[PDB]
């Protein structure tokens, strides 16, 4: 899911190395 | 303190160390060749093989290349299907290997190497964390849960597994379930439990359930570094940034975009309500588990900096018009949405993920009584026609008590003291 409103995930960004 | 050697390594030690001097003294490119050298001679050597990813790995961070530790990625696997390889290189190396899947956004990757270092060290409770790490960072909660309940089953009182339990429990909204762990697991003080995201989750489920003692906890969350202040709680910020719960038009400098949203009003609303009336499903319910009780739905128009193609159909001149902004198109830390709450609603007390971000409310129809906004210490309401901005970033909670609906136009902007590099190379929230 998507940190919208709150900070509900564990992680709100996504990775993708450098 | 590792034993890295296995046998024949052992007796190679005089060329592998040789080696390994080369990538220590920052001569990584010398270095990747004389342990690529020494796998084409030695191509069974356990410690040639790490050798020759390290090197990868540290000529990676070097030139910030994918491709690069995506090679290394390989030959750390390599390392683990070697015959003898000593425990403590297999373990090193599978474990690097997940670190750098994840870093690349191979999440699945990562859980296949994670899985593969449970059932090759059954014993190492670590590792069934770093794996419960590896469900969470994909969205499997379910099994993430069930691997720190096998934790907590042999050794209850892991605080890294305490808290990442109560995080499991507390986004499955069992409130009163996560407090004893979260607290339990912050209180341990065990590497990995100093983390803000503990912090902010402990104090929300003692919130919810009228706990006074939730505001000591962002105390010391703040004391500790992770929240610029018990009001602001948010955890992907840019320092420096000016910290207020109520800007004006004025202090933003978005002055043209409130204005053209004030001037324009009306046709954000009249689009709103044709939604509302004709396409009741463009409007989807809160799914962050924000609410105490009550209905509150949004239409989103961008999200993360992209055009939902399809919403703007819907409201296609609110669209036009929002398109002359970049300031609010192109954040890619906020959102562009209507938003509609019912009487009976009480949104929690919650923070945002950012500061990055101030946020403004257009109101579109607002019922004469009932709907207020706290942000920080001082409440307020909203007015037909006229834009509230707030840092949503700071602690903020909504009531609706009214006796009909309440629409409203929600427009995030960069924050105006992010410079225009800072625009473009954030991480999209
Ligand atoms: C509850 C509000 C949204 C609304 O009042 O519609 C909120 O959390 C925010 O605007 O950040
Ligand atoms: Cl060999
Ligand atoms: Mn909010």
């Amino acid at each position: 899911g998507k940190c919208k409103d709150g900070l509900g995930e564990y992680t709100c960004t996504s990775l993708e190395g450098f | 303190k590792p034993k890295l050697l296995n046998k024949f390594d052992k007796t190679i030690k005089a060329e592998l160390d040789a080696a390994e001097k080369l990538r220590k003294r920052g001569k990584i490119e010398e270095a990747v060749n004389a342990f690529k050298e020494l796998v084409r001679k030695y191509p069974q050597s356990p410690r040639a093989r790490y050798g020759k990813a390290q090197c990868e790995d540290d000529l990676a961070e070097k030139r910030r290349s994918n491709e690069v530790l995506r090679g290394a990625i390989e030959t750390y696997q390599e390392v683990a299907s070697l015959p003898d390889v000593p425990a403590d290189l297999l373990k090193l190396s599978l474990k690097r290997r997940s670190d750098r899947q994840q870093f690349l956004g191979h999440m699945r990757g990562s859980l296949l190497t994670l899985q593969r270092l449970v059932q090759l060290f059954p014993n190492d409770t670590s590792l069934k964390n770093d794996l419960g790490v590896g469900y969470l960072l994909i969205g499997d909660n379910d099994n993430a849960k069930k691997v720190y309940e096998e934790v907590l089953s042999v050794t209850p009182n892991d605080g890294f597994a305490k808290v990442h339990y109560g995080f499991i429990l507390k986004a499955q909204n069992k409130i009163a379930e996560s407090i004893p762990y979260l607290k339990e697991g912050i209180e341990s003080g065990d590497p990995g439990t100093d983390d803000g995201r503990f912090y902010f989750h402990l104090g929300d489920a003692m919130q919810r359930v009228g706990n006074k003692e939730a505001y000591k906890w962002y105390e010391l969350g703040h004391k500790r570094g992770h929240f610029a202040s018990v009001w602001q709680r948010s955890l992907y910020n840019v320092n420096g940034l000016k910290a207020q719960p109520w800007w004006t038009p004025k202090e933003t400098g978005y002055t043209e975009l409130v204005k053209s949203l004030e001037r324009n009003w009306k046709l954000i609303r009249d689009e709103g309500l044709a939604v509302m009336d004709k396409a009741k499903g463009l409007f989807l319910p809160e799914d962050e588990n924000l609410r105490e009780k009550g209905d509150w739905s949004q239409f989103t128009l961008w999200q993360q900096g992209r055009r939902n193609e399809n919403a703007c159909k819907g409201a296609p001149k609110t669209c036009t018009l929002l398109e002359k902004f970049p300031e609010t198109t192109g954040c890619r830390r906020g959102q562009i949405k209507y938003s509609i709450m019912h009487p009976g609603t009480h949104v929690w007390p919650h923070t945002g993920p950012t500061n990055c971000r101030l946020q403004m409310h257009l109101g579109l129809v607002i019922p004469k009584e009932g709907c207020k906004i706290r942000c920080a210490n001082e409440t307020k309401t909203w007015e037909e026609g006229k834009v509230l901005i707030f840092d949503d970033s700071f602690e903020h909670e909504v009531w609706q008590d009214a006796s009909s609906f309440r629409l409203i136009f929600i427009v995030d902007v960069w924050h105006p003291e992010l410079t225009p590099q800072q625009r473009r190379s954030l991480p999209a929230i």
